[PDB]
């Protein structure tokens, strides 16, 4: 009963300073704030049992928690990093072969290649170069995959076809196409399996997961034939009571066979080929991704070092680090040891631009262009070596001759900086009046000026009372009076049915009668020169 | 402002022991075996009002 | 028009219903133009247009496009004020936890899920999983894991775990759990575990869950997935002159949270490593948590300013926040300030005004008049011409101000008399005039103090100010009926100089035809202003039924008093101006004028007394001269004697006879005695030094020294400071309380050398330092009184009950510290008042005791008046008007509507300033005068001397007079030597009781012999023989004195006879053997004889007054030495021994005594284990707690203890305050209560609820055939009674805002506007005052 004793002491004495709470036991700050409201009135020189129970249970600074997270992280070895890199490469090669394991993947490849041969893109933008100068080689090489395919079409009738679809894949592996074309068939390959797997959710889940169908009966039926009705539409003579329940969906999951034969057609070959193709892909792919995840772990020590110097330019320290990580992971996709290098020197390029491209983006309440922040950081630095050099200070004219800019393109940037003041700033007087307590309004109608205008629509109503029905109505017509209004002069020509020209005559007649001194002197009151 | 310690902990950390510490901080009342009923030396003003 | 304000948790679909779009970007504005960004924290489309009736792209810029939202810029063109009204929402990338249900003290999400808060903390910040659908492997929903355990559960099965970590985990926890299931479960798991902790804990938690149930609120609503943003306007981005800007911290906080949300979104589409994304989620939880509030989170995450960023909740709570500061205390239009000066010429019903301020505040009025007159054309011309200030506007202003009152007001408005309304009087100059008889009501001098004037705009406002608030209607203080327009500082000096006999002056001893000839003779220079004179006068002593019967005489008096009589009205008798007429007497004069002759004559007479007093103090030429500060000729003598004394003590101290710590005290007492001697000498030499000789010989009169004349008059200062002028000036204690032994033997008429001044500086510095600190809490106890009893108003007219208190004077054996007059003036008798002739019904049932009935009782001497307090008023939600009484500023019965809670607060508060701010601290009943004696509770017998001696306990003496009253009472302890009996018309100066602190005897009831029982030596006691002379005796020994071989025995000198029995005490079933506790000093050895009432064994054995003694006293705080008493009324007896504390039980007459608890013997027993003590009888020690007074002696005692406790703090100070107010705070102190049995109720039996629900419930259930239910009366300190509140807006405004809100949020509370603190917030009328009609008729509207 240590802290239980100290809280007993708090209920005894009723005020406990840092001496006890430091010597009766960060978590220090946390526990003092908790002991505040037994209530105890702690100081520095349903809660009593509630706070007692929370003080009976024995840091959350996310920086401390982040160090503790990183505790099981350690610098990775150089050629070990090469090993992780080659593992990533093996994963990307698994994914490449997987897409080349899909023949119609290469078919859509030829589709895009023809569209760029029909000029639907750029001959150097169809791919990020082959793994080898002039496109007619790589293009004819793509054309080789064209002919290398139609030589493959002769042989699904299977011994000579399987190693012919791959020869256009082994050539495929020696290429490097742009990721958008890469991810399209991939994200179509991602679409391919969701379509087929969803079918078995219509195929199998509507048998194995509803009709009390044991796992053996579908797997012992489906996988082995896997395409026709011999595995599904033959199960309804299983001598079973649940295979008897295979009738109500027999025309429905047979549709799911109508969708699979589409998918076998859509895949061009058996779905189990396509299955272990993209199964193999994401099998290595996750491992491939797993390889990248491993490497990013052992480089955050760089990023905490990088961000150690950008900190106090108005950005939260855990905000610098997260932007730091974003570059560190983006480079894992881009760093290549294929030259033979250390990732350490490569990373800080990306991680520097990460912090700084962000620091100029989301580090003020008024945002500014990086090319303007390009300017301000160029002045403030060039301000240094001129203030330190010339003597007193760089006048904006003096900056005009260091930087030959017009000095009214400069001086506007020197008006740009100095982000707004905290309106909760405490003003003097020791009165606790904040700054915002004196910033007045400009939207308010001056209470007198409202009081004025209420007579205006009254007073103009006065003279407009003693008008003719035409002039009184036409002026309310002509001007924006007592309605959603201001109908144009042609518009008043229509409603009053007189003339676009005649209206201005009576309109001219209108105030010409109202231009009488000693007749409309009321609005003469609303004049002050 | 840190955790409290028994004060002579620093002194034991200060290369000190029982004898010379209790010498430095108190006086010396010497009992002896003078063969008969523990004959004791005393200072007359050392033992005033009591 | 709305009503019944509501609050509850907010659904995500609710929050989507509020917004007009969702912010996405963290941009705010365009840095080149200042137009809002696309969908930043200031949007065009989202929060609407920027200026009046235009889009932002400029496509449409007319009012005729109203409503249509543009197509390029898409901003809905409407008023620009709409940016103040719209709200934006945010779709968080992932869930995150609301701080208020997370880190608040009772942990609203803590006890909603059985968890410790640190467990859910480890869950939230991505530390350890929490299991949900955790299979039938090891867990189901609660217990936490680790990554070793997370992977060894993911080990051996991937299925069957289904757990997450952080926000989503808690969200699935709440979204899965049902309420009804858990409530019924722990219901069954409750009544089988209703152990004393378990019962209350589980019952309260199931109460919370059922409150969640009936609310329709969903727990997963607590965790946030959509976050709503303020409108832009309330967090503006104002432009500052000079290119800079100013924003509120809400802006950048929103910006940072949007940045973290965008980052987590980018992370999620990357499928980056879970470490980085988990840090992102943690960071966003951090950001939102610091957004909603800054305190629970560790570090208030500051900005480039070295100050903490100021988040949302900080804009509601605190002093600075909206509630406490800006929502009640707000500036005002048509109000101005100035410096106040006196201008004594003008009457009490008005105040001077500067002309410039008068023309400013009433500007719109003067515009309206100049347009009504046609002296201008339009308002613009009117403003232009008043700015020119032509002649006509002055007459217009003199016309409009004419009957139009203005409010005056000072900075420290303590009581309601700090704001009074006056009629303006246009004055040139720029000061504010003031009737000097109103400064004291304000408590403002003229050292440059500044009032403020507000204008009552509304015609109901003008009438409110004139009929309720105008100064002439408000002359009598509210804290006590004393008139508070008394002559303050200088008119009293003039009046005292006017009414002052001197033995010989001009025209001594003539006869005057009237007062008028007195005035004519004085101003002509033929008699002196004050010469003793025979004068003929006529006094209108109205005696018949409103009949002013005049009757003249030849009064012998001063010319001055005769003059002053001409301003006294018809009512009073001449014996009021026929004295010296100091400061006290003249206040009494105004009091009697009000009491006799109404109000208007008293106000007119007040202005007259001020006018004449000022004029004659002008005539007096009363100066102060250096010759007038007389030094006594025998001062240096006393100084030499005292210096001889200090030398003498020093000589002895060198002689070794004294301690320095007593040499100090001896020299202090020496100098103090010398100080009082010097003061008496100087008073004799100054108070009456004036000798005068009419007809030869000289005669003695009071002095005419015009410092004495300003102390004896009581105008300013007293005898003590005049001592400080001439005589020696104190001893000048150090700051703490250590007095410096070498006094300041100088005075101020002589100088003070540097060390005398330096010694003065200690006390001067401390005093000034602590008088500048009663300013720091001028209104702290006033605040904490108002915020508990503000919601209490007189509501009905009479509740027809009979309870109340029996009023009796506050006398403690001296003189009557408070007569029955004051304690009963203005209250309502609950029954008749029967003369001691036992047939004289004097006031039947509802006679408001004004001065006349209380007078009649005064000369009739009945002191038993059962008066209906407020605290026992049967009314609901308020108090019977007839119960409260009459003590208004107006002398009449209270009228329904009056916010007596607030005036009670301001009366118990504002004299608190007049108290001392710091808690300072401070044997035989000898009959002091003539009379008889009455022993109340006199349970005694003819004792050993054949006389009376206290065998009882609470025998209270009384100086019985033959009037029918109690003249002077005393307390008589146990076994007191009553040298007489009860009912003896005795003489004066007699000690009729005696007793010894070292002899608290156990004297015998009846006779017997000294025949012991169990008194065994070596086993129980020691055979003591005090052989200085050789007497042996068996004194009782305590258990540490008794051995273990006799500790399970009970020593006693057994009462016996000469035969062999143990003579049993008649009345009990026990034989008499006086069991004795430890230290029981015994003498009579075995076998000795005694008789009835003999000395068997006679065992041996400051009031504060500060202000914070009162706030504590209004808190029922358990003092250090509580005194517990008997819960049962009957014969008591001991029990177990020393389980840390002794044991003993109070046995009933017939029932059971299961009552026993840890009675520590460090707190000494005053009763043995053989007395028939009743419930509420003194057994424990020290100061009784006020709680036990309630639970044992009832509510009336706990209030009579508390008013008679806090009143004497005022009483000990010389301050006066009525008792009515100290009850109305009491009545709030005991509003809550606890239950005795459900019966026909709807609550827990061992539960707590306010009185009125019970009070309406089980009084109604008697109307039904169902049973009534019983309840225990709780009692809460004011700040603890104040939190318990039916509202949730009256609580947010003063207490911990977050604590109230989350509780009232989860509770789904609904406040229907009542009380006075809420209707101010909403800005409708108040239920209490003039707006009592406006709020009842809502009930008729709320009655259909
Ligand atoms: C409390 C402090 C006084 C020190 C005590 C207050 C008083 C008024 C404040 C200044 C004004 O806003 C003008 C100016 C606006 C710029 O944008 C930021 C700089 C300036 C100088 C402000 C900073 C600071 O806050 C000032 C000095
Ligand atoms: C009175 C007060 C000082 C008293 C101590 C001073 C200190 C800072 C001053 C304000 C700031 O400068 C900001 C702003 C600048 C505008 O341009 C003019 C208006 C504002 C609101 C100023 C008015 C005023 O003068 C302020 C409140
Ligand atoms: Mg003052
Ligand atoms: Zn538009
Ligand atoms: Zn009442």
């Amino acid at each position: 009963s240590q802290l239980k004793l100290l809280v007993t002491r708090g209920k005894e004495q009723g005020y406990l300073t840092y001496a006890e709470v430091n010597d009766h036991l960060d978590q220090i700050e946390d526990i003092i704030q908790m002991i505040n409201d037994m209530g105890i009135q702690v100081m520095e020189e349903d809660a009593a049992e509630a706070a007692a129970q929370v003080l009976s249970s024995v840091t959350t600074d996310p920086v401390r928690m982040y160090m503790r997270e990183m505790g099981t992280v350690e610098l990775l070895t150089r050629e070990g990093e090469i090993d992780i890199a080659k593992r990533i490469e093996d994963g990307i090669n698994q994914v490449q072969c997987s897409v080349a394991e899909y023949p119609e993947a290469i078919t859509y490849l030829l589709e895009q290649y023809d569209r760029v041969e029909a000029e639907e893109a750029r001959l150097s933008d169809l791919i990020t170069g082959f793994v080898d100068i002039d496109p007619e080689l790589a293009r004819e090489k793509f054309a080789e995959l064209r002919a290398q395919y139609v030589v493959t079409r002769d042989t699904i009738k299977h011994a000579t076809a399987q190693e012919e679809i791959l020869k256009l894949s082994e050539v495929f592996k020696q290429f490097r196409l742009v990721p958008k074309q890469f991810d399209y068939l991939v994200n179509s390959m991602r679409v391919m399996m969701d379509r087929v797997r969803t079918q078995e959710r219509l195929i199998m889940k509507l048998c194995v997961e509803q009709c009390k169908m044991p796992k053996k009966n579908f797997i012992t039926l489906f996988t082995g034939n896997e395409t026709s009705d011999t595995w599904f539409n033959a199960a309804i003579a299983m001598n079973k009571p649940w295979s008897e329940k295979l009738h109500d969906v027999s025309e429905e999951v047979h549709r799911a066979l109508q969708k699979l034969q589409q998918i076998e057609e859509e895949t061009g070959l058996t779905i189990e080929q396509v299955k272990d193709i993209n199964r193999r892909m994401s099998i290595g792919e996750a491992k491939a991704r797993r390889a990248k995840k491993e490497m990013v772990e052992a480089n955050l020590r760089l990023v905490i070092s990088i961000a150690k110097k950008y900190t106090n330019r108005g950005l939260q320290f855990l905000d610098l680090i997260q932007e730091g990580n974003i570059g560190l992971m983006k480079a894992v996709d881009k760093f290549e040891y294929r030259r033979g290098y250390k990732f350490s020197t490569y990373a800080t390029w990306w991680i520097r631009q990460a912090i700084t491209r962000s620091i100029a983006d989301q580090a003020r309440t008024i945002r500014i262009p990086v090319h303007m922040i390009e300017t301000i950081n160029k002045l403030n630095r060039i301000s240094r070596q001129m203030l330190q050099e010339m003597g007193r200070e760089p006048t904006p004219e003096e900056l005009a001759e260091r930087m030959l800019m017009p000095e009214d393109k400069i001086r506007k940037v020197l008006k740009i900086a100095k982000e707004p003041i905290s309106m909760e700033t405490p003003i003097g007087d020791d009165e606790d009046s904040h700054l915002g307590d004196f910033i007045e309004d400009t939207t308010l109608e001056l209470p007198l000026d409202s009081a004025t205008t209420e007579s205006l629509r009254a007073a103009t109503h006065d003279v407009l009372a003693g008008l003719t029905a035409r002039e009184a109505k036409v002026l309310r017509m002509r001007f924006g009076i007592d309605m959603n209004t201001d109908y144009t002069l042609e518009e008043v020509g229509k409603q009053f049915d007189v003339t676009r020209e005649r209206i201005r005559q009576i309109e001219a007649k209108a105030l010409r009668k109202l231009r009488h001194p000693s007749r409309s002197e009321v609005l003469r009151s609303f004049l002050d020169d | 402002r840190r955790r409290k310690l028994p004060a002579t902990i620093i002194l034991r950390a200060l290369n000190y022991t029982t004898e010379q510490i209790l010498d430095l901080f108190f006086e010396k009342v010497i009992f002896e075996i003078r063969d008969n009923k523990l004959q004791m030396e005393l200072v007359p003003e050392r033992l005033r009002g009591e | 028009e709305f009503d019944a304000i509501k609050i509850a948790l907010a659904s995500p679909d609710m929050i989507r219903s509020w917004s007009f779009g969702e912010v996405k970007k963290p941009e705010t504005i365009n840095y080149r133009t200042f137009k809002p960004e696309r969908d930043g924290l200031f949007c065009a489309r989202i929060f609407g247009p920027v200026k009046d009736y235009e889009c932002l792209c400029g496509k449409y810029k007319r009012l005729k496009h109203r409503g249509v939202i543009c197509e390029k810029c898409g901003v809905e063109v409407t008023q620009t004020k709409v940016r103040r009204e719209r709200m934006g929402h945010i779709e968080l990338a992932s869930p995150t936890a609301h701080i208020w249900f997370l880190k608040s003290l009772p942990s609203r999400i803590g006890l909603l899920l059985d968890m410790p808060l640190r467990d859910i903390e480890r869950v939230l910040y991505f530390e350890s999983y929490v299991v949900i659908e955790g299979g039938m492997t090891n867990l189901e929903r609660q217990q936490i894991l680790t990554e070793e355990q997370y992977l060894d559960a993911l080990e051996e099965f991937g299925d069957e775990f289904d757990a997450k970590m952080g926000a989503e985990a808690i969200q699935a926890l709440l979204k899965s759990m049902d309420l009804e299931q858990e409530c019924e479960q722990l219901r069954e798991e409750l009544n089988e575990t209703n152990s004393e902790t378990k019962r209350k804990k589980l019952t309260k938690r199931i109460k919370l869950l059922e409150a969640f149930v009936q609310s329709g609120n969903k727990p997963e609503w607590m965790i946030l997935t959509v976050l709503p943003v303020l409108p832009p306007d309330l967090r503006p981005l104002v432009p500052l002159d000079g290119g800079r800007f100013a924003t509120s911290d809400l802006n950048d906080l929103y910006r940072r949270v949007i940045n973290r949300n965008n980052r987590l979104k980018r992370l999620l589409d990357l499928a980056a490593p879970d470490i980085i994304v988990r840090n992102e989620k943690r960071m966003l939880q951090e950001a939102v948590d610091a957004l909603l509030d800054n305190g629970r989170r560790g570090r208030a995450i500051t900005g480039s300013n070295k100050r903490p960023l100021k988040s949302l909740a900080d804009m509601i709570k605190g002093k600075q926040g909206r509630f406490r500061q800006n929502l009640l205390g707000k500036r005002v239009d048509y109000s101005g300030r100035s410096v106040i000066t006196v201008g004594p010429y003008l009457r009490l019903h008005q105040c001077g005004l500067p002309k410039k301020m008068a023309l400013e505040l009433f500007k719109p009025f003067i515009y309206g008049k100049l347009e009504l007159r046609g002296l201008a054309t339009t308002i613009k011309a009117a403003k232009k011409m008043v700015e020119r200030e032509e002649a006509v506007v002055w007459d217009i202003l003199d016309e409009v101000i004419r009957e139009h009152p203005v409010l005056l007001n000072r900075a420290p408005t303590l009581h309601r008399l700090g704001i009074q309304a006056f009629e303006p009087v246009l004055i040139e100059g720029k000061a504010i005039q003031l009737h000097p008889l109103v400064c004291a009501a304000y408590n403002a001098d003229f050292d440059g103090d500044q009032m403020a004037v507000h204008v009552p705009l509304t015609l109901e406002a003008q009438l409110e100010a004139r009929a309720l608030m105008m100064s002439t209607n408000n002359i009598l203080s509210p804290a006590n009926g004393e008139p508070i327009i008394v002559p303050s500082q200088d008119v009293v000096l003039g009046l005292y100089y006017m009414t002052r006999d001197c033995v010989n002056a001009k025209g001594e001893g003539m006869v005057l035809t009237g007062p008028k000839e007195a005035e004519r003779l004085y101003r002509s220079g033929l008699a002196s202003l004050h010469a003793r004179v025979k004068v003929r006068i006529t006094e209108y002593e109205k005696d018949a039924n409103g009949e002013l019967v005049a009757k003249t005489s030849l009064k012998d008096t001063t010319v001055g008093r005769a003059i002053l009589w001409m301003i006294v009205p018809k009512g009073l008798p001449y014996s009021i101006v026929n004295q010296a007429l100091g400061k006290k007497a003249i206040s009494k004069m105004l009091n009697t004028c009000y009491r006799i002759l109404g109000l208007k004559p008293t106000v007119i007479f007040a202005d007259q007394i001020m006018y004449t007093g000022f004029a004659y103090a002008a005539r007096s030429g009363a100066s102060v001269g250096i010759d007038d500060m007389v030094i006594p000729e025998k001062k240096h003598e006393i100084i030499s004697e005292a210096e001889a004394e200090v030398a003498e003590i020093q000589e002895q101290f060198q002689s070794g006879l004294v301690t320095a710590g007593e040499r100090y005290n001896k020299v202090i007492d020496i100098w103090a005695a010398a100080n009082d001697r010097v003061s008496k000498a100087m008073m004799d030499n100054l108070q009456t030094e004036t000798v005068i000789n009419r007809d030869g010989q000289e005669e003695k009169q009071v002095s005419f020294n015009s410092i004495y004349m300003m102390a004896d008059s009581g105008a300013r200062g007293s005898a003590a400071q005049i001592r400080q002028l001439a005589g020696m000036r104190g001893l000048m204690a150090k700051p703490d309380g250590s007095i410096i032994e070498t006094p300041i033997t100088a005075n101020f008429r002589e100088g003070l050398n540097v060390l005398q001044y330096f010694i003065s500086t200690h006390g001067a510095r401390k005093g000034l330092a602590d008088t500048a600190l009663k300013t720091a809490n001028s209104g702290y106890l006033t605040r904490r009184l108002v915020d508990v009893a503000q919601d209490l108003v007189v509501t009905e007219d009479d509740c027809g009950t009979h309870e109340g208190i029996m009023m009796t004077p506050v006398i403690e054996g001296g003189d009557v510290k408070e007569p029955l007059r004051d304690r009963v003036l203005g209250r309502v008798t609950a029954e008749d008042v029967l003369k001691p002739g036992t047939a004289d019904i004097l006031v039947p049932r509802n006679t408001l005791l004004h001065e006349q009935w209380c007078d009649l009782l005064e000369e009739n001497s009945v002191d038993a008046v059962k008066v209906r307090s407020v605290v026992s008023c049967d009314t609901d939600f308020g108090v019977c008007a007839h119960c409260y009484g009459r003590d208004l500023a107006r002398g009449h019965i209270i009228n329904k509507g009056e916010a007596i809670g607030v005036i009670a607060a301001q009366s118990i508060g504002e004299p608190g300033t007049q108290l001392t701010m710091r808690t300072f601290h401070i044997s035989s009943i000898q009959v002091k005068n003539k009379g008889s004696i009455k022993l109340s509770n006199v349970k005694s017998v003819v004792n050993s001397s054949g006389k009376l001696v206290i065998t009882s306990r609470n025998t209270e003496l009384k100086l019985i007079d033959e009037f029918g009253r109690t003249k002077e009472s005393y307390k008589v302890p146990y076994g007191a030597v009553l040298a007489k009996g009860d009912g003896e018309q005795v003489a004066g100066g007699e000690t009729v009781a005696n007793w010894d602190p070292h002899t608290m005897p156990v004297i015998t009831e009846v006779s017997g012999f000294v025949r012991f029982t169990d008194m065994i030596d070596g086993q129980t006691i020691t055979r003591q023989t005090d052989e200085l002379t050789g007497l042996s005796s068996l004194v009782v020994l305590d258990s540490a004195e008794r051995t273990a071989g006799g500790k399970d025995l009970r020593p006693a000198l057994k009462i016996v006879d000469a035969q062999g029995n143990d003579v049993l005490i008649p009345g009990t079933d026990m034989p008499a053997q006086y069991f004795l506790p430890g230290k029981a000093i015994v003498q009579l050895e075995d076998g000795v004889q005694i008789s009835s009432g003999d000395t068997l064994a006679r065992i041996p054995q400051d009031i504060t007054g500060g202000l914070p003694r009162v706030a504590d006293l209004f808190e029922a705080r358990r003092p250090k030495e509580p005194a517990i008493l008997a819960e049962i009324s009957g014969i008591v007896s001991f029990g177990k021994e020393t389980k840390g504390k002794r044991r003993l039980v109070i046995t009933p007459v017939d029932g059971s005594d299961p009552y026993e608890e840890m009675i520590p013997k460090w707190r000494q027993l005053n009763v043995f284990e053989g007395e028939r003590v009743e419930r509420g009888d003194v057994i424990s020690d020290g100061p009784e707690a006020p709680h036990d007074i309630l639970r044992l002696r009832g509510v009336h005692a706990v209030t009579r203890y508390i008013v008679n406790e806090v009143q004497d703090v005022y009483r000990l100070q010389g301050v006066k305050i009525n008792d009515k107010h100290i009850e109305v705070i009491v009545r709030q102190m005991l509003r809550k209560a606890t239950i005795v049995n459900a019966g026909s109720s709807d609550f827990l039996e061992g539960e707590q609820v306010e009185y009125s629900r019970v009070k309406i419930a089980n009084r109604e259930l008697e109307a039904n055939g169902k049973v009534g239910a019983t309840y225990s009366r709780d009692l809460l300190g004011i700040t603890k009674a104040s939190l318990a509140t039916e509202s949730f807006i009256s609580a947010a405004s003063f207490q911990e805002t977050t604590r109230v809100l989350t509780e009232a949020a989860v509770a789904g509370k609904r406040d229907e506007l009542r009380g006075l603190k809420e209707n101010v917030i909403v800005g409708r009328l108040i239920p209490a005052g003039t707006g009592y009609a406006y709020h009842q008729d809502r009930m008729r509207r709320r009655a259909a």
